[PDB]
């Protein structure tokens, strides 16, 4: 945002199971108009896996046959890098509904790689927060800018993390253990609100 | 049937020319395939395109 | 193809067939020694042969720390003695555009043009076409510095399995990213891209000018390249293409 | 040596001469392709041979993520079927001391001095891959996430410290690993070089039959064990 | 007299034994040396140590 720091977005572009196995092409397509590959990842999505992806769409709109369709087969997650990465996305994307894009933007990949609606060719980020959302769930631990310096990381923490922390400190004073991060650590992994609880045999 | 492929292999290389030994023996295991799969009297190496 | 490594390259294997005899590849390792003894050159790759009517003409190329000048390429008959050629230039260069054909065996042969023609200026002539038209360096193998020096790339990886296939992703050895890519080709389309062995090979073989040969494998430092063909330019190519 | 040195036909060049076929080329090509597809190993050499009386031994290993971890070694002797060769104990490395004599063939041969054929190779291939196995220096980079990789920016030995003999590790548990110079006993190396200053011969002699090849100028390097399978305490005679 | 050695090289890479291709040419030279030096009925490889 400011003078002596940049703003570089990301986006996330999702390969197909139908188009996967042409995917040298469309990456040649991807990597020579401007956009960076920053981390490929090859990922079967669970039907399990796809709803808690997609809650923003399919938690309100009822669409089960797109849920089985990226069960068929492999998925190619990408992270994007570019100036004005969403509008040149969505430039060369393309609208939706593959059947009408194939006579309205004829140059675009949906209208090339794509059959219909829920047999599309490739799934793009909207918004920003979207963006953040899609890359967050799919992706391992990176950093996605802004970094929320000040009171927003503060009251992430306080209430998100530091209640059970409150709790887990109140209990790991009486008593004393000796090297308490092996107290902590458990009391974490056991009095876990997020996670339940866990007895093995 | 086939006649002897690994002497005449030996014999191209002389001339700097062929596949060198793998290549030309995988050619000829393919030839060992071929002659296996057919009844083919005669099954020589006609060579490169 | 380098010399400390002529037998660590697939020659044969690399599919256009035409190779050497043992007896030429311990002549070259010897001397291509030599060579690099008495020529002070900072690496010295095999160019390649030229099969020719009566006897063959070894090609070799040897290259300074600058990495980017014109080559002091050398010739032998028997592929043992070798010795320089002159420096070849525009005006030299055309000066055969009234003859064709295969050239053969000593330089002392005289071409009818009547100006007589020698068959030594000719080879140099014709060898620094290969060198510009064909015979491409691969990405990455050469980094930019601020100044003119050009340092080969001891950090080569350098190209990934997705860029194998593509054209941009070499780029020709000629001064001029760094040096002119390979789309901007004519005709379209006169280069052989062809997967041998897998993923464990590549050739780029040229149709301007065969029977070129580019030699990868990819994770590697070779990084190679061979010209045996017969000699003279493919006239002949957007026919056949 | 993996696939690329078999590729280049290397073991007759570094002048052992026990060596390998075309058709074992050939097959330990197609053959560790497919050992590589199988079982998901990071890499796949072809360890050496074995020298049998009835049939001949091939032995390849495969090796994890860590460069340091505990090979799955593999043996076949028509050199495409390749099967997995248990883990050696220390139980199984006292057991076969006590049988002396070659290695026949034919996996089910059983010694009378019962002592499994199949034990006495697995027993054998850790001996050697404990004592005799070779690493040059800079090979390696023990990574600080406690796993062991490949260096890939790994610039070729100079031929200053080729003859020291200080610049050789062991590719087993410990520049972080032990060197060559205090092998026991001193001396039980064959320093060679081959034409010009194009490879580094290495030749084991507590174990004969192991070579190891390193050209000094790039990242070529591995060893081959192609022998008797014995392991010649008669080295302190010798010298 | 120099005795095929170069074919029966390429016999002893069929085996798999051998310097190699280019070590046993080499070998054949030092020969042809040897036989050109000295007064030589039969020099062939007895090998190498």
């Amino acid at each position: 945002m400011p003078l002596p720091q940049i703003y570089v977005e990301k986006t996330l572009a999702l390969i197909k199971p139908d188009v996967v196995d042409k995917e040298e092409e469309i990456q040649d397509i991807i990597l020579g108009s401007g956009f960076t590959i920053i981390q490929r990842r090859k990922l079967h999505l669970s039907p399990e896996h796809c709803s808690n992806f997609y809650v923003e769409q399919y938690g309100k709109m009822f669409f089960p046959n797109l849920t089985a369709y990226m069960s068929s087969g492999p998925l190619v997650a990408m992270i994007l890098a570019r100036h004005k990465a969403i509008s040149y996305w969505k430039e060369l994307m393309g609208p939706s509904n593959s059947l009408v894009a194939k006579e309205t933007h004829p140059d675009s990949l949906r209208a090339i790689y794509g059959t219909d609606e829920l047999r599309n060719a490739l799934h793009g980020s909207n918004d920003f927060a979207a963006s953040e959302r899609e890359i967050r769930f799919m992706f391992p631990a990176v950093i996605i800018e802004p970094i929320p310096i000040g009171q927003a990381a503060k009251d992430y923490i306080n209430l998100y993390v530091a209640p059970t922390l409150l709790q887990g400190l109140t209990e790991l004073c009486k008593e004393k253990p000796p090297d308490p991060y092996l107290w902590l650590a458990d009391w974490l992994m056991k009095n876990n609100p997020n996670k339940p609880k866990l007895c093995h045999f | 049937s086939l006649p002897n492929v690994m002497e005449s292999a030996y014999y191209f290389e002389q001339a700097g020319v062929g596949l060198g030994t793998d290549e030309t023996y995988r050619v000829f295991l393919a030839l060992k395939q071929l002659t296996d799969t057919h009844p083919i009297q005669r099954c020589r190496f006609w060579g490169k395109i | 193809m380098d010399a400390d490594s002529l037998l660590l390259s697939l020659e044969l294997a690399s599919g256009s067939g035409q190779g050497l005899s043992p007896d030429r590849r311990a002549s070259l390792l010897t001397s291509l020694m030599l060579v690099k003894r008495d020529y002070r050159f900072a690496r010295v790759l095999f160019w390649g042969r030229i099969l020719g009517l009566v006897a063959d003409y070894y090609i070799a190329q040897g290259l300074s720390e600058d990495q980017l000048a014109p080559r002091k390429t050398l010739y032998s008959l028997n592929c043992t003695e070798w010795s320089l050629l002159p420096p070849a230039t525009e005006e030299m260069a055309m000066q055969i555009s009234v003859v064709s054909g295969r050239f053969m065996g000593d330089p002392s042969h005289e071409y009818e043009h009547v100006v007589q023609i020698k068959e030594e200026t000719r080879l140099v002539s014709i060898i620094d076409q290969i060198d510009k038209a064909v015979a491409i360096i691969p990405r990455g193998a050469l980094f930019k510095t601020p100044f003119g020096v050009t340092h080969v790339n001891r950090t080569f990886e350098g190209l990934p399995l997705s860029e194998v296939r593509k054209l941009s992703s070499y780029f020709h050895f000629r001064e001029a990213d760094f040096l002119d890519s390979l789309e901007y080709d004519i005709p379209r389309g006169s280069w052989s891209i062809q997967m041998e062995r897998g993923n464990a090979l590549v050739v780029l073989r040229s149709l301007l000018w065969p029977g070129l040969t580019f030699y990868h494998a990819p994770r590697t430092k070779n990084y190679g390249y061979i010209y045996v063909g017969t000699g003279e330019k493919n006239m002949d190519l957007p026919f056949m293409l």
